[PDB]
DNA sequence: CACCACCACGCGGGCGGTAGCGTGCTTTTTTCGATCTTCC
DNA sequence: GGAAGATCGAAAAAAGCACGCTACCGCCCGCGTGGTGGTG
RNA sequence: UGGCGGUAGCGU
Protein backbone atom coordinates (compact mmCIF):
# COMPACT_ATOMS: atom_id res chain seq x y z
CA UNK A 1 0.00 0.00 0.00
CA UNK A 2 1.31 3.65 -0.68
CA UNK A 3 1.10 4.69 2.86
CA UNK A 4 3.35 2.35 3.69
CA UNK A 5 5.66 3.87 1.71
CA UNK A 6 4.91 7.27 1.63
CA UNK A 7 6.19 9.86 -0.80
CA UNK A 8 6.70 12.76 1.80
CA UNK A 9 6.59 16.69 0.76
CA UNK A 10 10.51 18.22 1.01
CA UNK A 11 8.84 21.96 1.64
CA UNK A 12 10.81 22.71 -1.53
CA UNK A 13 9.36 21.58 -4.91
CA UNK A 14 10.67 18.05 -4.69
CA UNK A 15 10.10 14.73 -2.69
CA UNK A 16 11.76 11.97 -0.80
CA UNK A 17 13.75 8.70 -2.18
CA UNK A 18 11.46 5.92 -1.43
CA UNK A 19 14.05 3.49 -2.71
CA UNK A 20 10.80 0.78 -2.43
CA UNK A 21 8.93 3.47 -5.46
CA UNK A 22 12.16 3.47 -7.45
CA UNK A 23 12.17 -0.53 -7.45
CA UNK A 24 8.42 -1.04 -8.18
CA UNK A 25 9.58 1.47 -10.99
CA UNK A 26 11.99 -0.37 -12.12
CA UNK A 27 10.15 -3.49 -12.20
CA UNK A 28 6.87 -2.27 -14.22
CA UNK A 29 9.76 -0.28 -16.51
CA UNK A 30 11.22 -4.49 -17.19
CA UNK A 31 7.47 -5.49 -17.05
CA UNK A 32 6.32 -3.47 -20.04
CA UNK A 33 9.24 -3.58 -21.90
CA UNK A 34 8.93 -7.39 -21.65
CA UNK A 35 5.73 -7.71 -22.93
CA UNK A 36 6.24 -4.75 -25.63
CA UNK A 37 9.03 -7.11 -27.18
CA UNK A 38 6.67 -10.33 -26.53
CA UNK A 39 4.07 -8.23 -28.59
CA UNK A 40 6.50 -7.88 -31.19
CA UNK A 41 7.53 -11.52 -31.86
CA UNK A 42 10.93 -10.60 -30.58
CA UNK A 43 13.84 -13.05 -31.58
CA UNK A 44 15.18 -15.64 -28.80
CA UNK A 45 17.96 -13.33 -27.94
CA UNK A 46 16.21 -9.88 -27.44
CA UNK A 47 13.14 -11.59 -25.47
CA UNK A 48 15.91 -13.91 -23.16
CA UNK B 1 38.90 -16.31 -36.93
CA UNK B 2 36.85 -12.95 -37.19
CA UNK B 3 33.99 -12.78 -35.74
CA UNK B 4 30.72 -10.81 -36.42
CA UNK B 5 28.77 -9.16 -32.62
CA UNK B 6 25.99 -6.74 -32.11
CA UNK B 7 26.31 -3.89 -29.97
CA UNK B 8 23.90 -2.53 -27.74
CA UNK B 9 25.35 1.44 -27.93
CA UNK B 10 24.17 3.91 -24.92
CA UNK B 11 21.58 5.90 -25.75
CA UNK B 12 22.17 8.79 -27.65
CA UNK B 13 25.82 8.50 -28.71
CA UNK B 14 25.63 6.10 -31.94
CA UNK B 15 27.90 8.48 -34.24
CA UNK B 16 30.00 8.81 -30.86
CA UNK B 17 30.51 5.25 -30.67
CA UNK B 18 30.56 4.49 -34.48
CA UNK B 19 33.86 7.16 -34.57
CA UNK B 20 35.79 5.67 -31.27
CA UNK B 21 34.99 1.50 -32.91
CA UNK B 22 36.69 3.62 -36.21
CA UNK B 23 39.83 4.78 -34.46
CA UNK B 24 40.34 1.05 -32.79
CA UNK B 25 40.67 -0.36 -36.31
CA UNK B 26 37.09 -2.20 -36.05
CA UNK B 27 34.92 -2.37 -38.59
CA UNK B 28 31.65 -0.96 -37.35
CA UNK B 29 28.18 -1.32 -39.25
CA UNK B 30 24.91 1.26 -39.28
CA UNK B 31 21.75 0.25 -41.71
CA UNK B 32 21.11 3.03 -43.05
CA UNK B 33 17.44 4.05 -44.99
CA UNK B 34 15.76 7.02 -45.39
CA UNK B 35 12.60 6.14 -45.91
CA UNK B 36 11.60 9.30 -47.24
CA UNK B 37 9.52 10.08 -43.77
CA UNK B 38 7.85 13.23 -43.34
CA UNK B 39 9.93 15.76 -41.29
CA UNK B 40 8.20 19.01 -39.67
CA UNK B 41 8.04 20.87 -42.74
CA UNK B 42 6.88 17.71 -45.78
CA UNK B 43 8.86 14.78 -46.75
CA UNK B 44 12.81 14.96 -47.10
CA UNK B 45 15.61 12.61 -46.99
CA UNK B 46 15.61 11.92 -42.57
CA UNK B 47 18.52 9.49 -42.83
CA UNK B 48 17.79 7.57 -39.64
CA UNK B 49 19.00 4.34 -38.33
CA UNK B 50 17.01 1.18 -38.15
CA UNK B 51 16.35 1.92 -34.59
CA UNK B 52 19.58 3.54 -32.28
CA UNK B 53 21.44 2.28 -29.78
CA UNK B 54 22.26 -0.43 -32.18
CA UNK B 55 25.32 -1.48 -33.89
CA UNK B 56 27.19 -3.94 -35.90
CA UNK B 57 30.66 -5.09 -35.23
CA UNK B 58 33.57 -6.90 -36.57
CA UNK B 59 36.82 -8.03 -34.60
CA UNK B 60 39.32 -10.83 -34.43
CA UNK B 61 39.14 -11.24 -30.18
CA UNK B 62 42.63 -12.38 -30.78
CA UNK B 63 43.96 -9.02 -31.63
CA UNK B 64 41.23 -6.65 -29.66
CA UNK B 65 39.52 -8.09 -26.54
CA UNK B 66 36.07 -7.65 -25.83
CA UNK B 67 37.28 -5.59 -22.77
CA UNK B 68 38.31 -2.93 -25.22
CA UNK B 69 34.91 -2.74 -26.83
CA UNK B 70 32.81 -2.91 -23.86
CA UNK B 71 34.85 0.19 -22.30
CA UNK B 72 34.81 1.97 -25.97
CA UNK B 73 33.29 5.26 -25.72
CA UNK B 74 29.15 5.50 -26.92
CA UNK B 75 29.06 1.68 -26.50
CA UNK B 76 27.50 -0.10 -23.13
CA UNK B 77 27.33 -3.88 -23.92
CA UNK B 78 27.00 -6.68 -26.07
CA UNK B 79 24.65 -9.27 -27.12
CA UNK B 80 25.18 -13.10 -25.29
CA UNK B 81 22.89 -15.78 -26.34
CA UNK B 82 23.28 -17.98 -23.59
CA UNK B 83 26.04 -17.18 -21.58
CA UNK B 84 28.56 -15.85 -24.85
CA UNK B 85 27.86 -13.19 -27.72
CA UNK B 86 26.36 -14.16 -30.83
CA UNK B 87 28.46 -15.17 -33.82
CA UNK B 88 27.29 -13.92 -36.98
CA UNK B 89 28.61 -15.24 -40.29
CA UNK B 90 29.32 -12.44 -43.20
CA UNK B 91 25.65 -13.94 -45.34
CA UNK B 92 24.18 -11.28 -43.32
CA UNK B 93 26.22 -8.35 -43.81
CA UNK B 94 26.82 -9.19 -47.31
CA UNK B 95 23.24 -8.93 -47.59
CA UNK B 96 22.43 -5.56 -45.66
CA UNK B 97 25.97 -4.09 -47.97
CA UNK B 98 24.42 -4.90 -51.41
CA UNK B 99 20.77 -3.79 -50.92
CA UNK B 100 20.49 -0.54 -50.01
CA UNK B 101 17.65 0.46 -52.20
CA UNK B 102 15.10 -13.40 -51.22
CA UNK B 103 13.57 -13.82 -47.45
CA UNK B 104 16.29 -11.48 -46.74
CA UNK B 105 14.78 -9.08 -49.65
CA UNK B 106 11.03 -9.67 -48.36
CA UNK B 107 11.78 -8.56 -45.00
CA UNK B 108 13.26 -5.43 -46.66
CA UNK B 109 9.59 -5.07 -48.09
CA UNK B 110 8.49 -5.28 -44.66
CA UNK B 111 10.44 -3.03 -43.18
CA UNK B 112 9.78 -0.24 -46.39
CA UNK B 113 6.25 -1.68 -45.40
CA UNK B 114 5.89 -0.64 -41.78
CA UNK B 115 8.27 2.11 -40.70
CA UNK B 116 7.65 1.59 -37.59
CA UNK B 117 11.48 2.18 -36.12
CA UNK B 118 11.10 0.20 -33.34
CA UNK B 119 9.65 -2.67 -36.08
CA UNK B 120 12.00 -1.88 -38.69
CA UNK B 121 15.12 -2.94 -36.24
CA UNK B 122 12.79 -5.37 -34.87
CA UNK B 123 12.75 -7.15 -38.38
CA UNK B 124 16.36 -6.65 -38.79
CA UNK B 125 16.90 -8.51 -35.72
CA UNK B 126 14.53 -11.28 -36.60
CA UNK B 127 15.92 -11.58 -40.57
CA UNK B 128 19.71 -11.63 -38.33
CA UNK B 129 18.25 -14.12 -36.06
CA UNK B 130 16.91 -16.18 -38.38
CA UNK B 131 20.25 -16.85 -40.31
CA UNK B 132 22.17 -17.49 -37.04
CA UNK B 133 19.31 -20.27 -36.59
CA UNK B 134 20.35 -21.52 -40.12
CA UNK B 135 24.18 -21.27 -39.30
CA UNK C 1 -2.92 1.73 4.53
CA UNK C 2 -4.12 -1.86 3.99
CA UNK C 3 -5.18 -1.84 0.42
CA UNK C 4 -2.83 -3.78 -1.67
CA UNK C 5 -1.75 -3.62 -5.51
CA UNK C 6 -0.69 -6.53 -8.09
CA UNK C 7 1.75 -6.64 -11.05
CA UNK C 8 0.60 -9.13 -13.97
CA UNK C 9 4.61 -10.20 -14.89
CA UNK C 10 4.66 -11.06 -18.56
CA UNK C 11 7.41 -14.32 -17.41
CA UNK C 12 7.67 -15.74 -14.69
CA UNK C 13 10.29 -15.00 -12.16
CA UNK C 14 12.02 -17.31 -9.56
CA UNK C 15 11.49 -16.07 -6.03
CA UNK C 16 15.23 -14.96 -4.28
CA UNK C 17 14.08 -16.14 -0.81
CA UNK C 18 13.49 -19.45 -1.85
CA UNK C 19 16.49 -19.87 -4.20
CA UNK C 20 19.39 -18.03 -2.31
CA UNK C 21 18.59 -18.90 1.14
CA UNK C 22 21.05 -21.77 2.12
CA UNK C 23 19.74 -24.36 1.60
CA UNK C 24 17.71 -23.56 -1.70
CA UNK C 25 14.52 -24.83 -1.27
CA UNK C 26 14.05 -25.24 -5.35
CA UNK C 27 17.34 -27.13 -5.63
CA UNK C 28 16.84 -29.29 -2.16
CA UNK C 29 12.93 -29.90 -4.35
CA UNK C 30 14.35 -30.96 -7.61
CA UNK C 31 17.34 -32.58 -6.41
CA UNK C 32 19.90 -30.83 -8.53
CA UNK C 33 22.75 -28.56 -7.78
CA UNK C 34 22.51 -24.74 -7.16
CA UNK C 35 24.48 -24.13 -9.76
CA UNK C 36 22.35 -25.40 -12.71
CA UNK C 37 19.42 -23.94 -10.99
CA UNK C 38 20.75 -20.48 -10.95
CA UNK C 39 22.54 -20.51 -14.52
CA UNK C 40 18.75 -22.48 -15.99
CA UNK C 41 17.04 -19.45 -14.85
CA UNK C 42 19.37 -16.50 -15.96
CA UNK C 43 19.36 -18.15 -19.08
CA UNK C 44 22.75 -19.62 -19.58
CA UNK C 45 22.15 -23.23 -20.11
CA UNK C 46 18.93 -25.03 -21.02
CA UNK C 47 17.23 -27.74 -19.03
CA UNK C 48 15.01 -30.96 -20.44
CA UNK C 49 11.49 -31.34 -19.37
CA UNK D 1 57.96 -27.61 -3.70
CA UNK D 2 55.68 -24.52 -5.17
CA UNK D 3 57.06 -25.51 -8.26
CA UNK D 4 55.76 -29.13 -7.99
CA UNK D 5 52.73 -27.97 -6.84
CA UNK D 6 52.42 -24.93 -9.58
CA UNK D 7 50.32 -26.33 -12.85
CA UNK D 8 52.10 -24.02 -15.35
CA UNK D 9 55.17 -24.26 -17.36
CA UNK D 10 55.20 -21.80 -19.23
CA UNK D 11 55.59 -18.04 -19.05
CA UNK D 12 51.48 -17.68 -21.24
CA UNK D 13 50.43 -20.38 -19.41
CA UNK D 14 51.19 -18.72 -16.05
CA UNK D 15 50.26 -15.57 -17.60
CA UNK D 16 46.77 -16.58 -18.73
CA UNK D 17 46.37 -18.10 -15.01
CA UNK D 18 46.90 -15.04 -13.58
CA UNK D 19 44.54 -13.18 -16.62
CA UNK D 20 41.95 -15.63 -15.30
CA UNK D 21 42.69 -15.27 -11.92
CA UNK D 22 42.39 -11.49 -12.38
CA UNK D 23 38.73 -11.40 -14.58
CA UNK D 24 37.16 -14.62 -14.37
CA UNK D 25 34.81 -15.48 -17.09
CA UNK D 26 36.60 -13.41 -19.62
CA UNK D 27 37.83 -15.48 -22.44
CA UNK D 28 42.05 -15.51 -21.94
CA UNK D 29 43.68 -14.15 -24.50
CA UNK D 30 47.92 -13.68 -24.99
CA UNK D 31 47.15 -9.84 -25.76
CA UNK D 32 45.14 -9.14 -22.72
CA UNK D 33 46.83 -11.01 -20.53
CA UNK D 34 49.93 -9.70 -21.63
CA UNK D 35 48.38 -5.97 -21.05
CA UNK D 36 46.76 -7.19 -18.09
CA UNK D 37 50.55 -8.13 -16.59
CA UNK D 38 52.04 -5.08 -17.90
CA UNK D 39 49.23 -2.76 -16.49
CA UNK D 40 48.89 -4.49 -12.84
CA UNK D 41 52.68 -3.14 -11.32
CA UNK D 42 54.82 -2.19 -14.14
CA UNK D 43 52.82 1.04 -15.82
CA UNK D 44 52.96 4.61 -14.14
CA UNK D 45 49.54 5.16 -14.62
CA UNK D 46 48.41 2.29 -12.55
CA UNK D 47 50.81 2.14 -10.14
CA UNK D 48 52.58 4.30 -8.32
CA UNK D 49 54.96 3.60 -5.18
CA UNK D 50 55.65 6.90 -3.53
C1' DC E 1 9.93 30.52 -41.09
C1' DA E 2 13.17 26.97 -40.67
C1' DC E 3 17.02 27.57 -36.87
C1' DC E 4 18.55 28.13 -31.67
C1' DA E 5 17.15 27.98 -26.55
C1' DC E 6 14.02 26.20 -22.66
C1' DC E 7 11.67 22.61 -20.39
C1' DA E 8 9.29 17.97 -20.68
C1' DC E 9 10.99 13.63 -20.62
C1' DG E 10 11.91 8.66 -21.21
C1' DC E 11 13.67 4.96 -20.51
C1' DG E 12 17.51 3.77 -18.08
C1' DG E 13 20.37 2.25 -14.83
C1' DG E 14 26.91 0.76 -12.74
C1' DC E 15 29.86 4.62 -14.42
C1' DG E 16 32.63 5.95 -17.21
C1' DG E 17 35.28 4.10 -19.91
C1' DT E 18 38.61 3.50 -25.00
C1' DA E 19 38.81 -0.51 -16.84
C1' DG E 20 38.42 -1.61 -12.79
C1' DC E 21 36.60 -0.86 -8.48
C1' DG E 22 38.02 -4.40 -3.30
C1' DT E 23 42.90 -4.19 0.45
C1' DG E 24 43.21 -4.05 9.72
C1' DC E 25 36.95 -9.52 12.17
C1' DT E 26 34.91 -13.98 13.84
C1' DT E 27 31.90 -18.11 13.48
C1' DT E 28 29.04 -21.41 10.92
C1' DT E 29 27.45 -23.72 6.81
C1' DT E 30 28.02 -25.22 2.05
C1' DT E 31 30.51 -27.24 -1.47
C1' DC E 32 33.55 -28.79 -4.56
C1' DG E 33 37.40 -30.64 -6.58
C1' DA E 34 41.17 -33.72 -5.14
C1' DT E 35 42.69 -38.07 -2.67
C1' DC E 36 42.59 -42.53 -0.46
C1' DT E 37 39.88 -46.78 0.14
C1' DT E 38 37.50 -51.15 -0.83
C1' DC E 39 34.59 -54.48 -2.90
C1' DC E 40 31.44 -56.16 -6.65
C1' DG F 1 41.68 -54.13 -9.08
C1' DG F 2 39.36 -49.45 -11.04
C1' DA F 3 35.31 -46.57 -10.21
C1' DA F 4 31.41 -45.32 -5.98
C1' DG F 5 31.99 -44.02 -0.83
C1' DA F 6 34.16 -41.66 2.54
C1' DT F 7 37.31 -38.03 3.76
C1' DC F 8 39.07 -33.72 3.58
C1' DG F 9 41.19 -29.36 3.07
C1' DA F 10 40.54 -25.15 0.96
C1' DA F 11 37.55 -21.66 -1.02
C1' DA F 12 33.29 -19.15 -0.81
C1' DA F 13 29.10 -17.32 1.18
C1' DA F 14 26.10 -15.80 4.94
C1' DA F 15 25.25 -14.06 9.60
C1' DG F 16 26.49 -11.20 13.66
C1' DC F 17 28.72 -7.42 15.96
C1' DA F 18 24.81 -3.27 23.78
C1' DC F 19 21.28 0.51 25.12
C1' DG F 20 19.51 5.35 25.65
C1' DC F 21 20.40 10.43 24.37
C1' DT F 22 22.41 15.28 22.33
C1' DA F 23 24.34 18.54 18.43
C1' DC F 24 25.82 19.58 13.40
C1' DC F 25 26.02 19.03 8.05
C1' DG F 26 25.01 16.69 3.09
C1' DC F 27 21.56 14.70 0.24
C1' DC F 28 17.21 13.04 -1.34
C1' DC F 29 18.09 11.19 -10.32
C1' DG F 30 19.65 11.95 -15.05
C1' DC F 31 21.23 13.55 -19.16
C1' DG F 32 21.42 14.67 -23.00
C1' DT F 33 17.59 14.48 -26.67
C1' DG F 34 13.86 16.10 -28.61
C1' DG F 35 9.27 18.67 -28.80
C1' DT F 36 8.16 23.11 -28.74
C1' DG F 37 8.42 28.21 -28.03
C1' DG F 38 11.10 32.33 -29.29
C1' DT F 39 13.56 34.60 -33.40
C1' DG F 40 17.49 36.79 -36.81
C1' U G 1 6.29 17.50 7.87
C1' G G 2 10.34 11.83 6.76
C1' G G 3 14.46 8.75 5.65
C1' C G 4 19.58 7.66 4.77
C1' G G 5 24.86 8.68 5.59
C1' G G 6 28.92 10.93 7.95
C1' U G 7 31.02 13.49 12.25
C1' A G 8 31.63 14.72 17.45
C1' G G 9 30.08 14.19 22.38
C1' C G 10 27.40 12.28 27.12
C1' G G 11 25.93 8.24 30.63
C1' U G 12 26.97 3.43 31.45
Amino acid sequence: PPDLRPLVPLDGGRFATSDLNDLYRRVINRNNRLKRLLDLAAPDIIVR
Amino acid sequence: MQSWYLLYCKRGQLQRAQEHLERQAVNCLAPMITLEKIVRGKRTAVSEPLCPNYLFVEFDPEVIHTTTINATRGVSHFVRFGASPAIVPSAVIHQLSVYKPEGAFEGFQAIFTEPDGEARCMLLLNLINKEIKHS
Amino acid sequence: RERMGHIELASPTAHIWFLKSLPSRIGLLLDMPLRDIERVLYFESYVVI
Amino acid sequence: ETLRVDPTNDRLSALVEIYRMMRPGEPPTREAAESLFENLFFSEDRYDLS
